[PDB]
RNA sequence: UCGA
DNA sequence: GCTTGACAAAAGTGTTAAATTGTGCTATACTGGGAGCCGTCACGGATGC
């Protein structure tokens, strides 16, 4: 089902995205899983604090160093660019997908991520009960 | 060539099947029990599916590559490469 | 739901008459081969007998019609022809399948495509390839991350055409015939020639089953004695390869594009991270853990 | 899906799917599960009209539905279908033939006189062509290489 | 010792008539031989034992300049029908070399 | 022990065996003797049992007697099966490729007293395969074994399910016959939608009788209240038409049809096992003579009563006029309801089919064949009878090639129990309920031993002390105990009978005089559920521990310290060992090796007390004290079915004295009468510089120099000279095109010379075949003129040794047609060459212990640099420490410590008062010399306290110094570095085995080779010299990297491209660049296949119209 | 069906060897009389593929069939002579 | 029927 | 350097004895097959009731 999905273009240029939990209700903390969701992403819209300092600009890789600064600013949510909102008439765009997990860098124009995602989900399936 | 955009499918009408076929197989015979040759007007018949040996008619009048694209008048086999036996189809006319 | 079929015929130009056959195409002989193997005994494809039942019953129907016959006999022959053509295209889809000796259902044209053994999942989505081999794997603790121990007999047969042209380049042998015989006979000259072509020529190692893309990695061959294969201990986590007797396969890229894809894309040193979670897949584990701890 | 719309179903699926994999200690990235989820909601039902051979109760791609719906010279709702039903609805008829239910896929394709553009990679694999991905993209394979005149002077 | 030769056997997997051991088991017993040679070039010893008894390591007649340091070693046991004729090649070297 | 030649191996067992291990091959021999009038089996049934024993043949002839023509005028009776001496000795059968059988004689009387009476005759059915003394068969020269199938016994078994409609429980009933139409409760003959009350009116039951039986607990009364019609004869017309509804039913035909379908013995065959099952289970004919046919009515009346009784829950049910029996649901897996079809019975069913297939010819012959004078000679065609036998021994899943790597694998194969086969479940059809061990498997089937593949739970090994019933239900021995005192009585109990008693634990305190010493004792109830009771209620007791575990499982020392998983691997890998050149018995091992070795049949046993007259490698002769002279020929370097060596060696001295049952010559894997599957090596457990990593193993080079791990492998090659269509095939030295140098090793006949060496590609046997017409090219046939070598009419077809093997030729076997011999039609000369080789232990070969530890050889270091004790004695194997704790098999450490304890002599001080560690200590075991053998029975073993105390012992390493402390660790010296290791390491003597998985067999390499005919892809397997399969999942990994050229290369020019592969080979040889790939041939085949289905398919260019791949597309 | 190898399937080595064999014959036959080389080409057919006969070769060169057998024998002894045939020994088969 |  | 004529072998070649091959025919009266099938499991969607 996902084998025909590849990265066609660099950026789809759309402004849509989804929200990430990112450290909820602490302290008086953080979140159990921020590496599966927030990490490796790319910021959809600017992340601003209460007074609007605009700490992290759009398109940042949202690495762990960026998460610490976001926590220090005190914002509990960030709208992130995802493949669900990506337009990209054919395939998907590199900016919406995110950082290549193996490379640690951005996704190349040739990467076929459907088969990679299928294997990423299927391989651990031997450990389920 | 291995560069063609699309491949289309569909239904084969009785005329399409007749145009594919190089002849009607009239007998349920495979090979002679003695000579082991492809007996005529059956399955494997060289008159339609092509020759067993490269550039050879069934009776052996034309054994050489000088003449190709010709059909032996006696045995009715076309002189060409034996690979045509892979691509050549027959047909059965139903009653 | 009935409209979809009625509309399908309306949009295209194919007449619905195509659903009834006035003629049955015959598959070429070489695809339904009849050949002899041991000492004259024969083996043939099932289609020939499925075709035989069709042609036999069709001709018997012509004989009944010319004589003239009661409808009981003619109609009985017609339905027999109906089931013979059915058994040819799809055997067992309607009623009991046509069985051979010992109650073995005959293979039908539809059986050729379907299933794990059909043309698709068997001979299309996968194939058996040349320039390949296999053997057991042993630890290669002294190897570099990009290196792998390669049995010398295996590499000799894998690179055979290359070492042939090399010892023909050199005067060790004349023309190509003595070169092939010199490789097959193991004569010691070719060993020094094999190390020459092996140099910086990558090979692909595979450990089945392949769950993710790291199940295949490129390495630089190192001629090694014995019949076993030396694998780097760090890549074991990727292949999930235990040293309890696992077998691995080797493939040899040929064209320049293939060799390039093995050096850049598929090199072992290039992929050290799991392309799923991102955590490093090749890291010190087991003895190295307790060794450093 | 009937309540909160398409964008929420994708959030619910990824949350539930990741919850099962997290229970066993398996850590994957949500982007992977989103790649699979994106393929389920790419189709829409056609309730009425279509204006041109778009039948009611039919599942057609959203993008292809948006282009045909222009026709200024059709109504439907987004759907949610399993991966099997989606991969069987692929525009490539021989890609579905090689996947599952080969007999049913073939009869339907032949009745509709379907045509396969040979776009996807599974098609190019079967015919022995270069898959349209990785180094097979229309750009990379056409790269031209020449030595710079400044460097050639050295020789 | 490098190679051995027996008149009745063409290979190692056959039994000699009238003896309790076989050629393979006899060779496994001959591995325990401790010989010393002063000649670089190879030389051949000889062993011939007829009738019943037990063939030991002292029954070999050594050529000039060679000796056997453990005559008590057990080789084979024969009976009235048993007859053993074998010649062995003693060589010079060091370490371990497999069968050539 | 208890065997005359038994060596001395001290056992730690705290108990004494009340029962000896029965004959382990009895399962095969007893069933076969029952089949064919064996007077040995005749006595068994006579001494205890019925006075009318009936052999398997006699009972099937009783079924066939008589044969009548339906007119009643004449009849054909069979009787008196007769057997004569076997045709040839098994050795001559295995040599000549002929089955080992004995003729069969019978008596057939043709009686027609309507006309003039006819006469009798003596008939010969055919040569009948006979089981050997080893429990095997010889079929067409190959040694085979008939396994024991697990089938569901005929009978009535009821179950309860939860309906999807409501939460209330339901009960479904199913009667299972052997040959019946199996009506189920009320679906009959697989006809759905059936009422309950139609059967009574169908049987003719009066309406008042239903109220009496079914009136209690309502139920059926309500079912009888709602019905289509109440007519007795009307119910017939209603039900008779439901099942068959075709060809309108006749009135008289429908009445007796049910009696024909069920009551009749011809259509519905009452099972002799089911008759016993249902009669006593339901209480019918309790304590009455057996051999009853299909139940008339009463039994069916009890089934419906049992069903309604099961709903009410009443335990005690008395059938009207019958007895009372508990009412409860049955479990299918309980061995009382699941029986074992033995070898003799499996063959019986095929003979029955052969006789039934014959009567169709005899019935059709007697009518239309002449008249009055025909007699059995006229037409009795035994071809279908013998065909049923021949077609069974081959092609059948139950009859398999005897698996023999070592005498252990052969023995374990014969006692195997598998549920799959004809009349049994398919592997995919089998659910997970059968695979789980049932509480009734105790002492009957071994729960540990089974396959790890798809066959888990279906295949099992019969237990040690268990034996099979005449009905097929496994029995287990037990020691009856009455009133808290163990008795000398032993009774064999089977399933249902075992649940009616409580079973004491084999391990229990025992006073000198004998009794229950403890106040509270263990037991296992009918659950089976463990229970703690008192001596008052105990009846039966286990004869000993290990009653359950099989032979292979019982051979693992310290079995109780290992997990079932690794124990299953250890037991399975024991049958995967290989015979070594000199097989030495295990230093530390359970006492099972002695008994199991002599019962495997691969050793030599003396059957008469006396004195040996002569000893030789070829044969041994014994002179009995009664004056007779017996001889035993020793199998010498015989090729096993799997390729191993069966060489035997005599252990006896010429002037020695033997005793009945004493060992004489050892087998392939044996030492002095015990099973020797491997060697005892000095093992230090530590990680060594990464060369032993994740199960990898390192060896000492001494094992290669001293051959301790060396094994012999023999291979058989075969070719025939057949009459061809164009002439006759000739075997000779005349091979047309070769250099005279390559044939130097061939004799005049053209075969290879015995004793000569060979290598891959050499000519073993030269042969030739005619060809025509030749039709030589112009280029070639120019050299024929210059070099004057006439092109031969014949084509060269020779026998060449395949890629990657070598050895010396052991022997030759040639069958000429000139010499009479025996050969099938068309073949003239048949020659077989036997090549063998001495395989040293090599890097990559698989070694494994008995506990499930396995791993390849990562490297072999020279003896100079290896961890060695202060002795200067280097170790042998280095095992990775990280693998021991995780796998949950700690027994290997125990036998490693005990292995060192038994290697060196050990002496207990004992002082005056003895160490308390020895209160329950071994008896008179305190002392022991060096290199002593010790035995640790499974569940009566050497305990932890004893092991620690045993470590303290004598350790005189040439001098006074001891090399192992009480903790079992020694300070090793690195031979490579020269300095001692920083910490103490565990060293000892373990027992490891060489496994049949070897690198020389598994290594495979290919560049170009044979291609498939329909599709141009290469083939699989090393025998075909095929290439590796690049599959669907491997293509996914190739696409994930995003490499298109590597993938296209593999699927085009590497495999299916006809013109591309030859051009690529041309480019590599010429040094040019690799050309551009083409279209895979299989795709063209795909288009042609689609066109055969009448699907119009066209590959078209983007511009214009379609194109053609070839003549058609 | 998967165990039957195609007998008529072309082997790579023999096919490549046939080309290298054609390359070698051209060089050997190239050193000879242009009229001697023509007789050998027509005799065995070579380029044409149909082996001719002495009389057919006699009409092209305008000589009797006996004169060609003399030419055929002289060129054969010159071909058997080792300078030409030393390289073709490997091609016996 | 076995090996991972 | 090539040709001649006589010359034997080979290669066809036409004609006849032969083997191989296909079809018909047999006259007491005989008239509806027998084979078989037990141990998934979960699911979807027609089709049948
Ligand atoms: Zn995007
Ligand atoms: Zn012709």
């Amino acid at each position: 089902v996902s084998q025909d999905v590849i990265v066609r273009e660099h950026d789809c240029e759309t402004e849509r995205g989804i929200n990430v939990t990112l450290a909820e209700r602490g302290p008086d903390i953080r979140d159990a899983h921020v590496e599966t969701s927030a990490f490796a992403r790319t910021l959809a819209t600017d992340a601003v604090d209460a007074n609007g300092n605009v700490i992290i600009e759009r398109g940042h890789d949202l690495g762990d160093p960026a998460i610490d600064a976001l926590l220090a600013a005190g914002i509990t949510t960030v709208k992130v660019r995802s493949v669900l909102t990506c337009t990209s008439a054919t395939g998907v765009c590199a900016m919406c997908y995110g950082r290549s997990m193996a490379t640690g860098k951005l996704v190349d124009i040739g990467e076929a991520v459907g088969i990679v995602a299928a294997q990423s989900i299927g391989e651990p399936g031997t450990q389920l009960t | 060539v291995n560069f063609f955009d699309e491949l289309r499918i569909g239904l084969a009408t009785a005329d399409d099947i007749r145009n594919w076929s190089y002849g009607e197989v009239k007998k349920p015979e495979t090979i002679n029990y003695r000579t082991l040759k492809p007996e005529k007007d059956g399955l494997f018949c060289e008159k339609i599916f092509g020759p067993t040996r490269d550039w050879e008619c069934y009776c052996g009048k034309y054994k050489r590559v000088r003449f190709k694209g010709i059909i032996c008048e006696r045995c009715g086999v076309e002189v060409t490469r034996a690979k045509v036996r892979r691509e050549r189809m027959g047909h059965i006319e139903l009653a | 739901k009935r409209l979809k079929v009625v509309a399908a015929f309306q949009q295209s130009g194919n007449s619905p008459m195509g659903m009834v056959l006035d003629a049955v195409p015959v598959i070429p002989p070489e695809l339904r081969p009849m050949v002899q193997l041991d000492g004259g005994r024969f083996a043939t494809s099932d289609l020939n007998d499925l075709y035989r039942r069709v042609i036999n019953r069709n001709n018997r129907l012509k004989r009944l019609i010319d004589l003239g016959a009661p409808e009981i006999i003619v109609n009985n022959e017609k339905r027999m022809l109906q089931e013979s053509v059915d058994a040819l295209f799809d055997n067992g889809r309607r009623g009991r399948p046509v069985t051979g000796p010992g109650n073995r259902p005959l293979k039908s044209l539809s059986d050729l495509l379907k299933g794990k053994q059909g043309r698709f999942r068997q001979n299309l989505l996968g194939k058996r390839v040349d320039y390949s081999g296999r053997s057991v794997i042993v630890v290669g603790p002294q190897l570099k991350l990009h290196q792998c121990g390669l049995p010398k007999l295996m590499a000799l047969e894998l690179f055979k055409p290359f070492v042939m042209k090399r010892l023909v380049d050199l005067n060790h042998a004349q023309n190509i015939k003595s070169a092939k015989r010199m490789v097959e006979r193991q004569r010691p000259q070719v060993w020094d020639v094999l190390e020459e072509v092996i140099a910086e020529h990558p090979v692909l190692l595979n450990r089945a089953p392949t769950l993710h893309r790291l199940g295949i990695q490129a390495f630089e061959p190192q001629l090694v004695e014995g019949k076993a294969i030396q694998l780097h201990p760090l890549v074991c986590e990727a292949f999930n390869a235990d040293f309890d007797g696992d077998q691995m396969a080797v493939h040899l890229p040929l064209s320049a594009e293939a060799q390039a894809e093995a050096r850049i894309l598929m090199l072992s040193s290039n992929n050290i991270l799991s392309p799923a979670s991102g955590k490093p897949l090749a890291m010190p584990r087991l003895d190295m853990v307790t060794g450093l701890y | 899906l009937r309540v909160q719309g398409p964008r929420e179903v994708q959030i619910h699926l990824v949350k539930e799917v990741q919850e099962v994999y997290r229970a066993q200690g398996v850590s994957i990235h949500d982007k992977h599960i989103e790649v699979i989820v994106r393929q389920m909601l790419r189709r829409v039902t056609i309730i009425d009209s279509g204006s041109t051979e778009f039948l009611p109760g039919s599942l057609t791609e959203r993008a292809e539905f948006e282009a045909e719906n222009r026709r200024v010279v059709a109504a439907g709702r987004p759907v949610l279908m399993g991966i099997t039903k989606a991969s069987l609805a692929t525009d490539s008829w021989l890609s579905a033939a090689s996947f599952q239910e080969t007999t049913r896929v073939l009869t339907d394709a032949a009745i509709n006189c379907r045509s396969d553009k040979l776009n996807g990679l599974k098609e190019n694999v079967i015919i022995g062509k270069l898959i349209p991905a990785g180094t097979g993209i229309s750009r990379y394979r056409n790269i031209n290489v020449q030595p710079t005149e400044e460097a050639r002077a050295a020789a | 010792v490098t190679s051995i030769r027996i008149d009745g056997v063409l290979h190692e997997f056959t039994t000699v008539p009238g003896v309790k051991e076989d050629v393979t088991d006899i060779i496994l017993n001959l591995k325990g031989l401790v010989v010393s040679s002063d000649d670089d070039e190879p030389v051949t010893m000889y062993l011939r034992k007829q009738g019943p008894g037990v063939v030991t390591a002292g029954d070999i007649v050594p050529p000039a300049g060679v000796t056997v340091h453990n005559p008590d070693m057990h080789i084979a046991t024969l009976n009235d029908k048993g007859k053993l004729e074998v010649e062995l090649v003693v060589e010079r070297g060091r370490g371990y070399v497999p069968a050539v | 022990n208890s065997v005359p030649g038994a060596p001395n191996r001290v056992s730690f067992a705290k108990l004494r065996e009340p029962l000896e291990v029965p004959g382990l091959l009895d399962v095969q021999t007893d069933s076969f003797e029952w089949l064919v009038g064996s007077d040995r089996w005749r006595q068994a049934a006579i001494d205890r049992g019925e006075e009318n024993p009936v052999g398997g043949l006699e009972e099937v002839l009783a079924e066939l007697s008589p044969i009548e023509d339906f007119s009643g005028s004449m009849s054909l009776s069979f009787s008196d099966p007769r057997f004569d001496e076997v045709k040839a000795s098994v050795d001559e059968c295995k040599d000549k490729d002929m089955t080992y059988a004995a003729p069969l004689f019978v008596t057939a009387e043709f009686i027609n007293n309507n006309t003039g009476e006819i006469k009798s005759q003596t008939v010969f059915m055919g040569d009948f395969p006979m089981m050997t003394e080893k429990g095997t068969f010889i079929i067409n020269g190959t040694e085979r074994v008939v396994v024991s199938q697990l089938v569901r016994s005929p009978g009535v078994y009821f179950d309860e399910t939860i309906d999807k409609s409501t939460e209330k429980t339901l009960h479904s009933v199913k009667v299972i016959p052997g040959r019946g139409a199996w009506l189920e409760f009320v679906r009959i003959d697989r006809k759905r939608r059936q009422p309950v009350t139609v059967l009574l009116k169908a049987l003719g039951w009066t309406n008042e009788n239903i109220v009496e039986r079914f009136g209690f607990s309502e139920i059926m009364m309500g079912t009888l209240e709602k019905d289509t019609t109440s007519g007795t004869d009307e119910a017939l017309l209603d039900i008779y038409r439901k099942l068959r509804p075709g060809e309108p039913p006749t009135k008289e035909s429908a009445q007796t049809l049910l009696e024909n379908l069920f009551f009749k013995e011809k259509r519905y065959d009452l099972a002799r096992v089911g008759r016993y099952k249902v009669n006593k289970k339901l209480g019918l004919n309790a304590g009455k003579p057996i051999t009853s046919s299909t139940l008339t009515e009463e039994d069916v009346v009890a089934t419906i009563e049992y069903l309604v009784r099961l709903h009410e829950g009443q335990t005690s049910m008395t059938v009207p006029g019958g007895v009372e029996v508990p009412v409860e649901v049955d479990d299918i897996d309980h061995f009382g309801n699941r029986r074992l079809r033995t070898v003799g019975e499996l063959i019986q069913n095929q003979i029955r089919v052969g006789l039934s297939r014959m009567e169709r010819v005899v019935r059709e012959r007697m009518t239309t064949q002449d008249v009055e004078a025909i007699t059995p000679q006229t037409l009795i065609n035994i071809r279908p009878v013998v065909a049923a036998i021949k077609e069974f021994f081959g092609t059948s899943q139950l009859s398999q090639f005897m698996d023999q790597n070592n005498p252990l694998s052969g023995l374990t194969h014969k006692r195997r129990l598998s549920a799959l086969g004809p009349g049994g479940l398919s592997r995919e059809r089998a659910g997970l309920e059968v695979r789980d061990v049932h509480p009734s498997h105790y002492g009957r089937m071994c729960p540990i031993e089974t396959p790890e593949g798809p066959n888990i739970g279906l295949i099992g090994s019969l237990s040690v002390y268990a034996r099979v019933n005449p009905f097929g239900f496994i029995e287990t021995p037990y020691r009856k105990v009455e009133n808290g005192v163990v008795t000398d009585q032993i009774d064999y109990l089977t399933a249902d009978e075992e649940d009616r008693h409580v079973v004491a634990q084999a391990n229990s305190p025992t006073d000198e005089n004998g009794r229950f010493t403890e106040d509270r004792v263990m037991v296992r109830k009918k659950g089976g559920e463990v229970e703690f009771v008192s001596a008052d209620q105990v009846d039966y007791m286990d004869v000993s521990p290990r009653q359950m575990v099989s032979v292979a499982t019982a051979m693992i020392p310290f079995l109780e310290h290992d997990d079932a998983n690794r124990a299953l691997m250890g037991a399975n890998m024991q049958r995967q060992a290989v015979p070594l050149v000199r097989s030495e018995a295990p230093l530390v091992g359970t006492g099972m090796e002695l008994r199991a070795a002599i019962d495997a049949g691969d050793v030599v046993v003396a059957d008469k007390t006396g004195v040996i007259e002569e000893v030789s490698a070829d044969y041994i002769t014994v002179m009995a004290d009664d004056g007779t002279r017996q001889s035993y020929r020793l199998r010498k370097f015989a090729r096993s079915n799997h390729g191993t060596c069966a060489n035997q060696r005599p252990i006896v001295d010429a002037g020695q004295r033997v005793e009945a049952g004493q060992v004489i010559a050892d087998g392939p894997c044996t030492q002095n009468g015990e099973m020797a599957l491997g060697k005892n090596l000095l093992v230090a457990i530590m990680p060594w510089e990464g060369h032993n990593y994740e199960d990898a193993i390192i060896l000492s080079n001494r094992l290669v120099e001293e051959d301790v791990l060396t094994s012999i492998h023999i291979e058989e090659h075969e070719i025939d000279a057949r009459d061809t269509k164009l002439g006759a095939e000739e075997i000779t030295r005349d091979i047309p095109n070769v250099s005279d140098e390559v044939l130097a090793d061939l004799d005049e006949r053209g075969i290879v010379r015995i004793g000569a060496e060979v290598r891959d590609g050499d000519i073993l046997v030269g042969k030739v075949t005619p060809k025509g017409e030749t039709e030589l090219t112009p280029e070639e046939r120019l050299l024929r003129a210059i070099f004057g070598e006439k092109a031969r009419e014949v084509r060269d077809t020779s026998l060449k040794v395949p890629h990657g093997e070598s050895g010396k030729v052991i022997g030759i076997r040639v069958f000429s047609r000139e010499d009479d011999d025996e050969l099938p039609a068309g073949v003239n000369e048949l020659v077989r060459v036997y090549v063998a080789q001495k395989r040293k232990i090599s890097d990559g070969d698989k070694l494994a212990g008995r506990h499930g530890n396995k791993g390849v050889i990562g490297k072999i270091l020279p003896v100079e640099d290896m961890p060695f004790l202060p002795d200067g004695t280097p170790v042998d194997i280095i095992l990775n420490t990280h693998g021991v704790p995780r796998r949950m098999n700690i027994g290997q450490i125990l036998e490693t410590h005990l292995g060192w304890v038994a290697k060196a002599g050990w002496n207990i001080d004992v002082a005056a008062g003895v160490p308390d560690w020895a209160s329950k200590l071994p008896e008179e075991l305190y002392s022991a010399p060096a290199d002593s053998t010790v035995a640790t029975p499974v569940f009566d073993g050497a305990q932890e306290g004893e092991l620690a105390g045993l470590l303290g012992s004598t350790l005189p390493n040439r001098d006074g110094e001891v090399m192992v402390d009480a903790d079992g660790k020694s300070t090793l010296f690195d031979g490579r570095s020269g300095e001692p290791f920083p910490y103490p390491v565990t060293v000892g003597y373990m027992y490891i085995l060489k496994l049949h998985h070897l690198v020389d067999d598994k290594i495979h390499a290919r560049s170009t080779g044979p291609y498939s005919m329909i599709t141009q892809q290469p083939l699989g397997g090393k025998a075909q010299f095929g290439g590796q399969r690049f599959g669907e999942m491997e293509c996914w990994a190739m696409q994930a990297y995003g490499a298109a050229y590597t993938l296209q290369e593999l699927l085009t020019i590497k495999s299916d491209d006809t013109v591309g592969r030859v051009k690529v080979y041309e480019a590599i040889v010429k040094g040019e660049n690799i050309p551009e790939p083409g279209i895979p041939e299989s795709f063209k085949v795909l288009l042609k296949e689609l066109q055969s289905l009448c699907l119009n398919v066209e590959v078209l260019s983007s511009d214009g119209a379609a194109i053609e791949m070839r003549d058609g597309d | 069906g998967d165990f039957i190898e195609d007998s008529e399937a072309v082997v790579a080595v023999d096919a490549v060897s046939f080309t290298l064999l054609q390359d070698q014959l051209q060089s050997v036959l190239e050193t000879l009389s242009e009229r001697e080389a023509g007789v050998v080409r027509l005799r065995f057919g070579l380029t044409d593929g149909q082996p001719r006969t002495l009389d057919e070769i006699g009409q092209v060169y305008g000589v009797t069939r006996e004169r060609i057998r003399q030419i055929e024998s002289k060129t054969m002894s010159k071909l058997r002579h080792p300078s030409r045939s030393q390289v073709l020994r490997d091609y016996l088969d």
